[PDB]
């Protein structure tokens, strides 16, 4: 399907595709907005006659996307929640339509055996929920967050690069009555700048903060207490991909010295498709950044990457809006949100 | 700040590629496996363009043809392409007087003189330019200018010497030497022209040329004043700086990453290669933006597109880009080499630091060694190359061939030995 | 006199034990010094390619000169005020960078040295001999130890090798290069590269010096490098009375790392470096620096930036610390090149009775 | 101590003159016999050095 | 005369002298004919033999061993200062000795170090060796409760060998395939093994399957023993997980085929790590942890 049909009725694609190509637009949660916003137009704007045509139309218009950017996973999520809210009404529709026995909310054998509304406004109305969604996750977290840390307490702090994450270590830190120690890791290549921002913010926030290297981690691993990561996206078994540089070996350590390693994120970000490949999702940086010189760094090839991958084996808890879940249980959250076909587009 | 309008000076460095640049126009020759405009058009976008404008005289119905085909044809794009048609063979000065006298040039017009593939963000460029233009009423147009690898030493043909300011950002000299190439002119002039005014005097040599240049709507004016100048660097720059019209300002932008205009051939495969690494910031093939484009990103610097075919026991070396619709046989060698969309690799072939434009077969136990094999070029059985070997557009070589450096092939169907028919020049066949 | 108190920034609560402090620009000192002492100990103080091997030997060397500059007085015996003297030096050294396992035998050897000759034997004789013996001890167990190692590593490297490597340890270096000019077999070199000291840089520019195919990483990029990649190597400082790894920087992550992902790691390590010192972690005895190390924004060492950070004792509850020297785990690494060709590290002192 | 290159005294013990084994000893040499052996390889070097000028001249064996 | 004459002289007889023993005895009547007082004549002639021999090896470790082993005795042997007809005298004796030795060595291990099986211990074996076979027969003379698990070996069917030759002292067994072996760790108590050779840094040069039963043991933390008689230290460093100089292929990928001929090329030989080993039992007296190594530096003064 190419954008001859959307060239008058819809021009705003055309942007977010240069948004996305050229990382002018930053922030998933802003990706996120973007998309819904898309979504927006296209619905007040456009005309259907037909409710399948217009479904299948949609899932192009997904996979369009997809095509354009991959790493952007909040914006296909969304679409996908988007989707599967509308089916649920239609298969509504299609009852009194046509106008049925269940043990729970979903059934395997319903596949197996053989199976104009106002619609458009409970749309509209699902995007609307789903911005609401997305303002708020921290405050549906810290009434389950605020009660792991305790004093005398140790914390390790890989990838302080999400916004989520620095609020939530905010939000504990605010009690008088708890008291911890934070040590943050670096990572040299992408992370720097926004770890020094945290440290700085931490230091206002007058509580101890220990700028640590990316090499002194083992040293003081006999004294670590819990391990927290700020990662961007979760899929459905469990691994999740980190936002950007020095989250892999700590998690590492971490799980051979059997410290508990905690996730922070949301259900917005929890993608219903799987990462089969490492190679295929993750994006690579800049060789710029690192080294000076073009002639004799033709010889020397160096090798660096945003994005980071952590198997699900390591990490334990995945505290959303909703409440506290496992890797081995985030599966089904994502089935209460996007709908068996709305997987594959 | 908004709305300006974009001209690119295409077709202008012809036989300067002189193997190549014969029947086919020079800019729709491909990078990597795609076109060179596309990328230009890109940058144009990322700039802020809101019309284009190319000059075409060299196969300028092959050029109508790509433009009709191409994306930015259809009502959905913020930029129209209409091509200036003159007639043929003249200098940037001729070209300049064609335009003013169409006249189309609206306040700060962007020309572009050759096609430049760069990182850098433009909107602060731009910023920068109308400031400064905002500080005095005579200001006439910027230069870009890049950070150099420490030292020079693969730049001859264009190693030019810039006295630069700090204070100001303004160069006072212009002067090119051959002496890397050959040791006959090795000496340094400065004017004194300039000496009691500037005081800060910071003479440099270790800069590359971009060639982007933001004008005001002074220049075409100029151009039709002066009718002497017909080039825009040598003979301009310094008149500029000699004070033709007295008090007047130009400006020279420093950035400390990566900005290369292409220029000859060693030049363009290192472009090439630093565009495989990840020298340029946003700047990959896995983005897709042909849209019929779908290359997919890999470990290791390794690119492969869909429908990309490579059988079992292969060593790979470094930094590696395969085009669609590939079939690659077993015992392969590939070291720092891109193959083009379409080619059929046969077996036991050892590849480095080589180049393979689109659709072109590999013959079995055959080297490759730092040389280019332009389009529908086929090599055959046994053939051995070195160094800085160009063949032209489909050249048949075939069975058992052997090439020594720097051997240059023809691509028209004249002067230069090895032609386009049966067997390379070893014994004699051809037109 | 010398110099006392005046620190810059942050104490800080925890790993509070070695001195961290000092002279960095000379003001009013004792006017009887050697001023090659103090040179050295200068370079040592801001420096940023010596690791463990080299120092020893540049000690010695300084040593050597010494003797050879020294004049016996005419009241006083050969040793008398030069013990003193000695102990000076050490106390200046200490107070610039704290003494090596290495440099302590040094001191030891020196004081042996002392120990069997007594003062009656004339000035030009005597040190004729003893800066001969000295020598001929360096030639022994240094340099011809350093080329049985190579020999070694030589006939233990088999075919089709990807090797990741770390650190400034010039033993390593030797052994690359090495591998390099004289096996010409099918190496390929990766390094890591560390915050503190900028020892992978000067890894790979020796490495380009020579000709050889380098990939260059980080402590954080270790995920994606591996997908082939075979054999790990690292540089020892010292292995102590216990077996573990007394070291430098990122290298235990490493070798966990390596452990993680099947392959095993391999360490190399003098005959003399052995300590009759037990310690078990690093909290005990480290090496400890100011924080100005941790200063640079990326790119390259003199840049200057003028972006978010540049506070240290304005800042209220702020503490920047890092650690020089670590101590590895005992089980990771499994070979050890030493002396004696091959063997464990859980040998720990089977070297030091020995003697 | 040994290794590569430093001068080391040797005296014969067993000689099988046939096909050539040469047996030889460290342990039994006193320590008048250093100089002395050092002394001899050194002439033994002189001669060569006075043999091997003649053979360069006149370009005979 | 010939050393590989002589080792290809014991085959179906056997079981009953070591190897290694066999060996050094064939090297001593090489030594005793051509004079063993001239050093020149003698000392380089039996290193050209010995490198003879390992050329000539079809899939045998410990000749090499026993073969160092000799040397480093003659040369320990001439410290003395003494005459060169009684040292040499002494030495030709020293190897018929040797193997009178070897007998009572085992007699040592099959009488102080037979206590780890008592209270109804089941035992897991594999890997065979004369020593632990001794062991359990031995044991049987005492009448002590015990019980045997057999862990099929299959370089060309050693395990039926191996059953047949318990079935002779009328013991209960059975057989268990090594990849059920993960299944069954509940009801067997402790882990023997039987080595071909222990190495520099500690860990077990062995036969056709044991790392995977040392990582099994890791994982259930019941233990892991190595029964050997003690002349199996060989010079060899065994750096990484899947690296020994071995006679057979490492790992060759084949061509596709389609009568089905090249497939059986598996290891036939596998390595362990030195952490593994909780007990080795040797007639040098009871020594486990570092023992290995510290022999090897007395021996080669280094």
């Amino acid at each position: 399907h190419p954008n001859a049909a959307t060239s008058d009725v819809n021009v705003t694609i055309d942007t977010f595709v240069a948004k996305l190509k050229r990382r002018q637009v930053q922030g998933s949660y802003a990706i996120a907005l973007e998309t819904l916003q898309l979504l927006m137009r296209f619905i007040s704007a456009a005309r259907w006659n037909h409710v399948n045509d217009l479904i299948e139309q949609i899932r192009d218009l997904g996979n369009s996307l997809e095509k354009a950017h991959p790493t952007a996973f909040s914006c296909g999520n969304v679409i996908r929640r988007i989707l599967a809210v509308l089916r649920d009404e239609v298969e509504e529709d299609t009852m009194s339509t046509t106008v049925v026995a269940e043990p729970l909310i979903s059934s395997m054998f319903n596949l197996l055996q053989k199976p104009k509304t106002d619609y458009r406004q409970v749309a509209i109305q699902g995007i609307k929920d789903l911005i609401d969604e997305i303002k708020n996750i921290d405050e549906g977290i810290q009434q389950i967050a605020i009660d792991l840390i305790h004093d005398h307490e140790i914390l390790l702090t890989p990838t302080p690069d999400s916004k989520t994450v620095l609020k939530f270590l905010i939000t504990a830190r605010e009690r008088s009555n708890r008291t911890f120690t934070v040590l943050v890791t670096e990572g040299f290549p992408n992370n720097t700048k926004n770890a020094h921002e945290f440290a700085k913010k931490l230091a206002q926030h007058n509580i101890e903060t220990l700028v640590v290297p990316d090499s002194a981690v083992f040293a003081l691993m006999s004294r670590v207490g819990k391990v927290i990561i700020g990662t961007k996206a979760v899929f459905v078994n469990g691994g999740t991909i980190s936002s950007n540089s020095g989250v892999s070996s700590v998690c590492e350590c971490a799980r051979e010295f059997r410290t508990p390693v905690f996730a922070v994120a949301g259900l917005y970000k929890l993608s219903p498709l799987y990462p089969f490949d490492v190679e295929k999702f993750v994006e690579f940086g800049g060789s710029q950044r690192i080294l000076p010189r073009m002639d004799p760094r033709k010889r020397l090839d160096t090798v660096n990457q945003i994005t980071d991958y952590v198997p699900p084996e390591n990490i334990d808890i995945y505290i959303t809006n909703v409440g506290g879940f496992n890797p081995s249980f985030i599966y089904r959250i994502a089935w209460d949100n996007y709908k068996q076909i709305d997987v594959h587009l | 700040e908004d709305r300006l309008q974009a001209v690119v000076l295409t077709d202008s460095y012809e036989t300067r590629f002189m193997p190549l640049t014969a029947v086919k126009p020079r800019c729709l020759l491909p990078l990597a496996n795609v076109p060179l405009i596309e990328y230009t058009l890109e940058f144009l976008a990322k700039a802020g363009v809101h019309e284009v404008f190319l000059i075409c005289s060299s196969h300028a119905n092959q050029i109508n043809d790509y433009i009709e085909n191409s994306k930015w044809n259809l009502p959905w794009s913020p930029f129209k392409i209409t091509t200036i048609m003159s007639p043929e063979a003249r200098c940037t000065g001729d070209v300049m007087r064609d335009l003013d006298n169409r006249g189309i040039i609206t306040g700060d017009f962007i020309l572009v003189s050759g096609d430049v593939l760069t990182n850098i963000d433009f909107s602060k460029m731009l910023e920068f330019h109308k400031k400064m233009h905002l500080q005095d009423k005579d200001h006439i147009s910027t230069m870009c200018l890049s950070k150099a690898s420490t030292y020079p030493k693969t730049r001859t043909i264009e190693p030019a010497a810039f006295v630069l300011d700090k204070s100001t950002s303004r160069c006072i000299y212009y002067q090119d030497l051959p002496l890397p190439s050959s040791r006959e002119k090795t000496s340094i002039q400065i004017d004194p022209e300039l000496l009691d005014n500037v005081d800060e005097f910071v003479i440099r040599n270790d800069l590359i040329d971009c060639r982007i240049d933001i004008c005001t709507s002074h220049v075409p004016l100029i151009f039709q004043e002066n009718f002497d100048y017909q080039s825009l660097r040598t003979d301009f720059v310094k008149g500029v700086i000699s004070s033709d019209i007295l008090g007047k300002h130009i400006y020279a932008y420093l950035t400390d990453e990566y900005a290369v205009r292409v220029e000859s051939w060693q030049t363009y495969d290192t472009i090439s290669q630093d565009f495989l690494g990840r020298w340029c910031y946003p700047l990959v093939l896995d983005s897709n933006i042909q849209d019929d484009q779908t290359y997919s990103y890999e470990s290791r610097h390794i690119y492969k597109e869909k429908d990309v075919v490579l059988a079992q026991s292969c060593k790979i070396g470094k930094c590696t880009a395969i085009g669609s619709g590939t079939k690659i046989g077993e015992g392969t060698k590939i070291e720092n080499s891109v193959i083009g969309r379409n080619c059929q690799i046969g077996e036991n072939i050892r590849i480095k630091n080589s180049f393979i434009w689109d659709d072109c077969i590999i013959g079995n136990n055959s080297i490759i060694d730092h040389s280019l094999i332009a389009s529908n070029a086929t090599l055959g059985s046994n053939v051995r190359l070195n160094d800085g070997c160009i063949i032209g557009f489909n050249v048949k070589i075939d069975d058992n061939m052997d090439l020594d450096r720097n051997t240059k092939i023809s691509a028209s169907p004249q002067d230069l030995d090895d032609q386009t028919l049966a067997v390379s020049i070893v014994g004699d066949k051809g037109v | 006199p010398g110099i006392s108190s005046v620190i810059p920034t942050v104490l800080e609560q925890s790993f509070d034990n070695s001195s961290l402090i000092s002279v960095k620009e000379l003001l009013l000192n004792k006017d009887l010094i050697h001023p090659s002492i103090l040179l050295l100990t200068s370079h040592l103080a801001h420096y940023k390619i010596v690791g463990s091997i080299p120092r020893c030997i540049a000690m010695l060397e300084v040593f050597q000169i010494v003797i050879k500059d020294y004049q016996t007085p005419k009241g006083t015996t050969l040793s008398r005020n030069l013990t003193s003297y000695l102990s000076h030096q050490i106390d200046l050294l200490k107070k610039a960078r704290p003494l090596s396992v290495t440099m302590g035998n040094a001191i030891r050897w020196l004081k042996q040295e002392i120990s069997l000759i007594d003062p009656s034997t004339p000035d030009k004789a005597a040190k004729k001999d003893l800066c001969e013996k000295i020598g001929q001890f360096a030639k022994e167990k240094i340099e011809l130890a350093d080329q049985l190692i190579i020999d070694n590593a030589s006939t233990q490297i088999e075919e089709s090798t990807t090797i990741v490597t770390y650190g400034s340890s010039k033993v390593l270096t030797e052994l690359l290069l090495h591998n390099a000019i004289s096996l010409k077999k099918n190496i390929k070199v990766i390094v890591v590269d560390s915050r503190p000291l900028f020892e992978g840089r000067k890894m790979a520019e020796t490495l380009r010096n020579a000709g050889v195919n380098v990939m260059y990483a980080l402590i954080t990029s270790l995920d994606t490098i591996f997908n082939d990649v075979d054999y790990v190597f690292l540089g020892a400082h010292s292995i102590l009375s216990n077996g573990f790894l007394y070291s430098r920087a990122g290298t235990a992550m490493l070798a966990m790392s390596a452990k993680r992902r099947n392959i095993p790691v391999l360490v190399c390590c003098e005959s003399l470096k052995f300590s009759q010192r037990v310690q078990l972690d690093s909290v005990t005895f480290n090496e400890l620096a100011d924080p100005n190390d941790l200063v640079n924004i990326d790119y390259e060492n003199p840049v200057e930036r003028r972006g978010n950070k540049g506070a240290l004792l304005n800042q209220f509850i702020k503490e920047r610390k890092f650690e020089k020297k670590k101590l590895a785990m005992e089980n990771k690494p499994k070979g050890n090149k030493i002396g004696g060709k091959k063997g464990s590290e859980g040998e720990s002192k089977d070297a030091s009775n020995e003697e | 101590l040994i290794r590569v290159g430093k001068n080391d005294v040797a005296v014969v013990l067993r000689v099988d003159k046939e096909k050539g084994y040469i047996d030889l000893s460290k342990r039994r040499v006193s320590s008048e016999d250093i100089i002395k052996c050092e002394e001899k390889y050194q002439k033994s070097k002189t001669v060569h050095s006075i043999l091997r000028y003649c053979a360069e001249k006149f370009q005979i064996p | 005369f010939n050393i590989t004459e002589t080792y290809l002289r014991f085959l179906e007889e056997d079981t009953e002298m070591t190897m290694p023993i066999a060996a050094i005895e064939a090297l001593v009547t090489l030594l005793r004919i051509k004079t063993p007082e001239t050093a020149a004549e003698m000392i380089n002639t039996i290193k050209s033999s010995t490198e003879e021999l390992i050329k000539s090896i079809p899939n045998s470790v410990s000749l090499r061993a026993g073969c160092d082993i000799f040397m480093r005795f003659v040369l320990r042997n001439l410290h003395l200062y003494g005459d060169w007809e009684n040292c040499k005298q002494h030495l030709i004796e020293n190897g018929q000795l040797f193997v009178s030795r070897a007998k009572k060595s085992r007699n040592k291990i099959a009488e102080i170090g037979v206590d780890f099986i008592a209270d109804d211990d089941i035992i897991l074996v594999h890997g065979y060796s004369r020593a632990v076979f001794s062991l359990l027969n031995h044991a049987a003379n005492k009448f002590i409760r015990f019980r045997c698990v057999v862990t099929e070996s299959r370089p060309s069917k050693q395990g039926n060998q191996l059953y047949t030759l318990l079935e002779q002292k009328g013991i209960p067994v059975t057989l268990i395939v090594d990849s059920a072996v993960g299944a069954v760790i509940d009801k067997v108590d402790k882990v023997f093994v039987g080595a071909e050779g222990v190495a520099e840094s500690g860990g077990i040069i062995n036969l056709v399957g044991t790392y995977s039963v040392g990582v099994l043991a890791h994982n259930a933390r019941k233990p892991f023993y190595v029964v050997t008689e003690s002349h199996k230290f060989v010079r060899m460093f065994p750096l990484s997980s899947d690296d020994l100089p071995m006679a057979g292929p490492p790992l060759d990928f084949t061509r596709r085929t389609d009568d089905l001929e090249d497939a059986l090329r598996g290891p036939t030989i596998d390595y362990t790590a030195q952490e593994y080993i909780t007990a080795l039992i040797t007639d040098l007296g009871v020594l486990t942890p570092s023992a290995v190594s510290e022999e090897l530096i007395k021996m080669w003064y280094d």
